[PDB]
């Protein structure tokens, strides 16, 4: 959720940054280049191309990544995993990369039917059904909130004629929200009491749907379908037959797949055998787009004995688009803070809004944020319900920055490791 | 096809429209792809009754109820052909309110899927439907869907054409749509269209008024 | 886009809005022999200036209207009307122009509004036809101007029905437009404009208050429905609506009452806040409708609602005493009301009974709210008032005008209760009166029984 | 990315954290060297020490005199 606020690159139609759209601060040149890349994508020119972000650490360039993910579409799949996360004990590297890719592709699987859901005593005015339309009015049945004034659908009679008088009525009877009902495609029905069997003690729970309807996808990722079809390390025959399954699904037009975008960071964690997979993987039929982010300089490629910029093999480097920009200033950081502040739903004095940035701007964005909640708890303690400098600085008793965290504690180390 | 030939339509064809009522029953069994064939049959059939169609008008009414059901259960291209055929008649303009529910089926189509298929139909359907039907209220509803298609939906010549049918409605809605704006390629096209009537004569009108007064 | 350039223009036209026009009006008045040249000249002049045309029309219309109101549109009045009509027709076409046109249209209507005022001889009819076209092509905002339309609605309702109902059909469509969709495309709430439409609904209630067509009823219902179920709250319109509700409910099929009932419970809370803003209207209305049912004595479900409303009357009285209160004033009001209702059959019954109802309510609650020997002062007079209720009604009630004993019972009960909760305090002259009146009535056994029991 | 604890008396605190989070919760301390075992391999001991650290509060009903 460290990027919930993000909504996209935030530029005009002429590829110019309105500097605050979508909730992204400053960082002009980066967003601009990212927009150019967005274009490149929308014309398939990124075929046999990828883009690498030469970031500065302690900043998590993921921001612009998520932004591009948004600006591509509403729900374009987007996964971000760490380069080091491929050396598992269980999964092979191939297994891991394949899982990532099949986790970067989605589908469109919607369907149709009609039946209500709800919970009320089995004395129903909709136990009969007039037909298509409201047939209820300001009908008032028992829910846990209040009575209702609403409209209903068509097929409500038979099911309640099917509904026997049960001890426990989370069954298709009525609606009592207050506003609106209908049938909808539920088919998620049985005859059952309104409770389950709990761990410590056992009590009753008055519950139940108010309504129910969905033209469903609710399963959208190539990787999702797989664990759907495994236990509640994946057998290939499952995958290919799933791929075989969808292979026709798409033909009818019933199903539609979209590319996504995948984001690795710390690419220098990989090795040649990993890259060799990618530049073969990417040139496939409909592979998603790829973005990478490092903060190392000239470096030895892992798995060999050679230097190369960022530790990337030349062949891959030639076919790349390199983007990079600056660490933050002050002004932005405050603005950056506010965003996360309001996202974290915290009462911060603009007085605090100085003592804190002067920490982060000196130390790092991704750490200062990491403190934000850590003050609310003493605000919960001091009853203060608001954060001036009063708190983080007070709990700067228990607070200190990265050099302080890393280095001065590395100096806490360098204190004693001297002996 | 015989009816198309015998299109002269004797009482044989009157009862062929009764056979089309039997074909409506054929359709019921859902006749599968054969109901699309039956739809064609009925289309012709419809074509006959064009003479008087009072009983036939009601024959068709019953039939149309069923037809509506057919294309609502949603029997694709079937519906397209049917729709047009149906339309070619008269007299329902409430049947088209049910057809507005069919255009409701026409939305969510956001793709870009395989071809203009369904859309083409709708596109085609539009002005034709618009010519008669004239639930202008739902004209606006329809228009919403139309607009989208027109904007960006692969087949632009169809959307444009669909919009041209909508253009014929010549609406406050027409001008509203125009004003509303779009990818504008098509909007400009339609806006340009966005005229066609002729009048004036700030003298002729006056004369007419005078004449009227005199008459009074 | 490019219509901002045009809106600037529309604004200007409005803003700016004349030799031609003057000439035209004057000459129109003075045309009586031969003048077509002048006529067409004028036309072209005030064609280039739609605003001018409209304005001219309006003023002319007004003067014309007064003089011609004195009649059923003979000769020149008719001429004028027709001229206007023709012009409009032509221009309506010509002037598929701006929103200057829109507001000018509003003005025109408004004159047409006044034309209808007495409904002329059809001039208004043709103006309505123009509107029908007009509104039929409108899809515009001009909310306020929509109000002139309000005037028009009223006008048509006063002139039989027919094409004004079609204009209702037009107006029905217009109401749909009030709660519509151009702004839906834009995308928002309003809420505030729902309340704007609730004011209109005040105008729709006036349409109801005229006569004919179930459309209004439907509308009302919908409006109210919409209005709540969300959670929306802001006061004055609610105060209004009620009045209207009451009115139509009285008028027929008591659906108004149902609406009102729901509203009322809600408002008892909601109107606790609304009485902070003085649900003065609410109070009066409440009383009115309470009595309306009370006259009917009791409309079951509505009556059931009203038994609960007797309880809610008490509830809201804890607030209507803030509106108006205490022993002295209570009694005064009661007496006045009594006299009034006595001197007034059904509605006088209503007045007096309302008071009692209020009075009776008050009585049991005031057994609960207070005094002992100071109570007596009012008590005897309360008893007196109770006796006086029967004095003013009872047999008066027994002939025509429609209330009930219920009150009697109520009062008795409350008093009894408090009193007994102690024991015997304080009865006295109030009690004297009580026994007397009890006896007086002796109808029927129920009440008599009650009396005796209370006494003992 | 940080630094920290030298010398003595750390695990005391781990066990402290153990007691306060309710009584009798799982606490299985292990050293990093465990995984480099020749008999069994890593994943084994890893999952083992995990399911060492999972508490089940089994509530049972007994027929008592
Ligand atoms: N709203 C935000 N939330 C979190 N991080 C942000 C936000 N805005 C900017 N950043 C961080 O600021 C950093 C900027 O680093 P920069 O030097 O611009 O990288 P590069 O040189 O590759 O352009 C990025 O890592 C990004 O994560
Ligand atoms: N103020 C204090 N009160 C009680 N015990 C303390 C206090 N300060 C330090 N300690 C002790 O520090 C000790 C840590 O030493 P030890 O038990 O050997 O743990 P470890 O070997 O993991 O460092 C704990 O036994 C704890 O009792």
């Amino acid at each position: 959720g460290a990027h919930s606020h993000i909504r996209g690159l935030g530029l005009d139609d002429a590829l110019e940054p309105r500097q605050a759209s979508q909730g992204m601060v400053g960082q002009l040149a980066a967003r601009r280049a990212a927009g150019v890349v967005l274009e490149m994508i929308r014309e398939g020119k990124i075929a046999g191309r990828a883009v690498l972000i030469a970031g500065q650490p302690g900043t998590g360039k993921t921001a612009i990544a998520m932004g591009m993910a948004q600006a591509l579409g509403p729900d374009t799949p987007f996964t971000a995993i760490a380069g080091s996360e491929i050396f598992s004990l269980e999964m092979s590297k191939t297994e891991a990369l394949t899982q990532a890719f099949r986790r970067s592709i989605g589908v469109r699987i919607k369907e149709e039917t009609e039946i209500i859901e709800g919970e009320v005593v089995e004395i129903q005015i909709d136990r009969p059904a007039t037909g298509t339309g409201s047939k209820v009015g300001k009908l008032t049945l028992k829910t846990t909130e209040m009575e209702t004034i609403y409209d209903l659908g068509t097929k409500m009679i038979e099911s309640l004629t099917k509904d026997k008088v049960q001890a426990g009525d989370v069954i298709t009877i009525d609606k009592a929200t207050g506003k609106i009902s209908k049938l909808g495609r539920s088919f998620t029905r049985a005859r059952d009491y309104d409770a389950m069997g709990s761990q410590t003690k056992f009590v009753q729970c008055p519950d139940g749907e108010l309504q129910k309807r969905k033209e469903v996808v609710h399963t959208v990722s190539l990787h999702e379908i797989d664990v759907i079809n495994s236990r509640t390390e994946i057998k290939s025959e499952v995958r290919e037959q799933i791929n075989a399954k969808v292979a026709e699904w798409r033909e009818e037009g019933k199903a539609e797949i979209i590319p996504g975008v995948l984001f690795i960071d710390e690419v220098h964690m990989l090795d040649i055998e990993s890259f060799s997979f990618l530049n073969r993987a990417l040139e496939s039929d409909m592979a998603p787009v790829l973005i990478m982010a490092t903060n190392r300089g000239i470096t030895r490629i892992r798995g060999t004995s050679y230097q190369s910029p960022h530790g990337i093999p030349i062949d891959l480097l030639d076919r790349l688009l390199i983007v990079s920009t600056t660490p933050y200033s002050e002004k932005d950081t405050k603005q950056i803070l506010r965003i996360r502040c309001e996202e974290e739903d915290v009462e911060m004095s603009e007085d605090a809004y100085t003592v804190l940035t002067r920490i982060g701007l000196e130390t790092s964005l991704r750490y200062a944020i990491q403190l934000i909640t850590a003050a609310s708890l003493v605000c919960r303690k001091r009853k203060g319900t608001e954060v001036q400098v009063d708190d983080i600085k007070r709990v700067y008793s228990l607070f200190l920055d990265e050099s302080r965290s890393t280095q001065y504690m590395k100096e806490y180390q360098d204190a004693f490791l001297f002996n | 096809x015989x009816x198309x030939x015998x299109x002269x339509x004797x009482x044989x064809x009157x009862x062929x429209x009764x056979x089309x009522x039997x074909x409506x029953x054929x359709x019921x069994x859902x006749x599968x792809x054969x109901x699309x064939x039956x739809x064609x049959x009925x289309x012709x059939x419809x074509x006959x009754x064009x003479x008087x169609x009072x009983x036939x008008x009601x024959x068709x009414x019953x039939x149309x109820x069923x037809x509506x059901x057919x294309x609502x259960x949603x029997x694709x291209g079937x519906x397209x052909x049917x729709x047009x055929x149906x339309x070619x008649x008269x007299x329902x303009x409430x049947x088209x309110x049910x057809x507005x529910x069919x255009x409701x089926x026409x939305x969510x189509x956001x793709x870009x899927x395989x071809x203009x298929x369904x859309x083409x139909x709708x596109x085609x359907x539009x002005x034709x439907x618009x010519x008669x039907x004239x639930x202008x209220x739902x004209x606006x509803x329809x228009x919403x869907x139309x607009x989208x298609x027109x904007x960006x939906x692969x087949x632009x010549x169809x959307x444009x054409x669909x919009x041209x049918x909508x253009x014929x409605x010549x609406x406050x809605x027409x001008x509203x749509x125009x004003x509303x704006x779009x990818x504008x390629x098509x909007x400009x096209x339609x806006x340009x269209x966005x005229x066609x009537x002729x009048x004036x004569x700030x003298x002729x009108x006056x004369x007419x008024x005078x004449x009227x007064x005199x008459x009074x | 886009x490019x219509x901002x350039x045009x809106x600037x223009x529309x604004x200007x036209x409005x803003x700016x809005x004349x030799x031609x026009x003057x000439x035209x009006x004057x000459x129109x008045x003075x045309x009586x022999x031969x003048x077509x040249x002048x006529x067409x000249x004028x036309x072209x002049x005030x064609x280039x200036x739609x605003x001018x045309x409209x304005x001219x029309x309006x003023x002319x219309x007004x003067x014309x209207x007064x003089x011609x109101x004195x009649x059923x549109x003979x000769x020149x009045x008719x001429x004028x009307x027709x001229x206007x009509x023709x012009x409009x027709x032509x221009x309506x076409x010509x002037x598929x122009x701006x929103x200057x046109x829109x507001x000018x249209x509003x003005x025109x209507x408004x004159x047409x509004x006044g034309x209808g005022x007495x409904x002329x001889x059809x001039x208004x009819x043709x103006x309505x036809x123009x509107x029908x076209x007009x509104x039929x092509x409108x899809x515009x905002x001009g909310x306020x101007x929509x109000x002139x339309x309000x005037x028009x609605x009223x006008x048509x309702x006063x002139x039989x029905x027919x094409x004004x109902x079609x204009x209702x059909x037009x107006x029905x469509x217009x109401x749909x437009x009030x709660x519509x969709x151009x702004x839906x495309x834009x995308x928002x709430x309003x809420x505030x404009x729902x309340x704007x439409x609730x004011x209109x609904x005040x105008x729709x209630x006036x349409x109801x208050x005229x006569x004919x067509x179930x459309x209004x009823x439907x509308x009302x219902x919908x409006x109210x429905x919409x209005x709540x179920x969300x959670x929306x709250x802001x006061x004055x319109x609610x105060x209004x609506x009620x009045x209207x509700x009451x009115x139509x409910x009285x008028x027929x099929x008591x659906x108004x009452x149902x609406x009102x009932x729901x509203x009322x419970x809600x408002x008892x809370x909601x109107x606790x806040x609304x009485x902070x803003x003085x649900g003065x209207x609410x109070x009066x209305x409440x009383x009115x409708x309470x009595x309306x049912x009370x006259x009917x004595x009791x409309x079951x479900x509505x009556x059931x609602x009203x038994x609960x409303x007797x309880x809610x009357x008490x509830x809201x009285x804890x607030x209507x005493x803030x509106x108006x209160x205490x022993x002295x004033x209570x009694x005064x009001x009661x007496x006045x009301x009594x006299x009034x209702x006595x001197x007034x059959g059904x509605x006088g019954x209503x007045x007096x009974x309302x008071x009692x109802x209020x009075x009776x309510x008050x009585x049991x609650x005031x057994x609960x709210x207070x005094x002992x020997x100071x109570x007596x002062x009012x008590x005897x007079x309360x008893x007196x008032x109770x006796x006086x209720x029967x004095x003013x009604x009872x047999x008066x009630x027994x002939x025509x005008x429609x209330x009930x004993x219920x009150x009697x019972x109520x009062x008795x009960x409350x008093x009894x209760x408090x009193x007994x909760x102690x024991x015997x305090x304080x009865x006295x002259x109030x009690x004297x009166x009580x026994x007397x009146x009890x006896x007086x009535x002796x109808x029927x056994x129920x009440x008599x029984x009650x009396x005796x029991x209370x006494x003992x | 990315l940080l630094a920290g604890p030298p010398g003595t008396g750390k695990t005391a605190l781990a066990l402290a954290i153990a007691q306060e989070l309710g009584s009798k919760v799982p606490f299985c301390p292990m050293v990093g060297s465990e995984v480099y075992s020749t008999e069994i391999k890593k994943t084994e001991v890893l999952m083992e020490n995990f399911r060492r650290a999972i508490g089940l509060r089994i509530k049972e009903t007994k027929e008592v005199y």
